[PDB]
């Protein structure tokens, strides 16, 4: 992920304004995930949905 | 609840050891005797009013914590 | 179009649910206390 530089996949996050701006921290953990989701895969055992 | 502790430390008899003890959800049992000096046979002259103050543990073996001290002359009553 | 702030600023000093839950949350023991104080108080004073 480069600097001052938004992927096309982020969360998001709050301030004590009202808005909400695009983290990096946060929103870089979703994609270790996916990046785990799609070498290795997500479960969902005992989800219930 | 928490504005009876305070009328109870809106108090002059009841006082203890530590005013920091906590005092939400215990239970509290007063072993007080009453001495009195009389002029009538209701107007009161004299009032000691004196006694432990003990509180519940979570096995309710009661411990003690403060003391009731109340002096008092011309009562009408115990309050 | 337009849009027009008439808000002193009160999304600004944050967390405000709680922040004003307190402010009354005070006043009622304040409050309640006192009434119920001045009359054991009184009461009191009528057994003496």
């Amino acid at each position: 992920i480069p600097r001052e530089t938004i992927p096309f996949l982020h969360l998001r996050k709050k301030t004590p304004a009202g808005d909400w701006k695009y983290d990096r921290q946060l929103s870089s953990l979703f994609l270790d995930g996916l990046e785990k989701a799609a070498f290795n895969g997500v479960t969902f055992k005992d989800k219930y949905v | 609840t928490s504005k009876d502790i305070a009328v109870l430390r809106s108090k002059e008899w009841f006082q203890l050891d530590d005013e920091d003890f906590d005092l939400l959800n215990k239970t509290l049992t007063f072993e007080t005797e009453t001495e009195v000096t009389f002029k009538n046979a209701n107007i009161f002259s004299s009032v000691k009013c004196f006694g432990p103050i003990k509180v519940e543990l979570p096995t309710k073996e009661t411990v003690e914590i403060g003391i009731v001290d109340y002096e008092a002359g011309a009562s009408h009553g115990n309050p | 179009p337009v849009m027009a702030d008439l808000n002193g600023g009160l999304q600004f000093v944050p967390e405000l649910k709680e922040f004003t839950a307190k402010l009354r949350k005070e006043l009622v023991e304040t409050s309640e206390v006192r009434k119920a104080v001045s009359i054991e108080t009184a009461l009191e004073h009528k057994v003496v």
